[PDB]
């Protein structure tokens, strides 16, 4: 967690509904955007820290 | 009245996603009522799957 991986994501479709349907995860929190709206929006990049 | 997987109970509210809120059962956004659910594994599961 000190050496946290800053994976840049670019030039791709993201089916964020995978993260809702993969209910095995202990959380799927969001800030500034609703988790539904992720499936509609587009970003210049994403970072998967 | 219906049976579903326990994980999917989250999909039954006003404003939701996944196969139920996608198709299998849709609430309106302004629902006037109550949702009730209970685990039914003893009745609805079987050793060879139901």
């Amino acid at each position: 967690v000190y050496a946290w991986n800053r994976k840049r994501i670019s030039n791709c479709v993201a089916d964020y509904s995978v993260l809702y349907n993969s209910a095995s995860f202990s959380t799927f929190k969001c800030y500034g955007v609703s988790p539904t709206k992720l499936n509609d929006l587009c970003f210049t990049n994403v970072y998967a820290d | 009245s219906f049976v579903i997987r326990g994980d999917e109970v989250r999909q039954i509210a006003p404003g939701q996603t996944g196969k139920i809120a996608d198709y299998n059962y849709k609430l309106p956004d302004d629902f006037t009522g109550c949702v009730i659910a209970w685990n039914s594994n003893n009745l609805d599961s079987k050793v060879g799957g139901n």
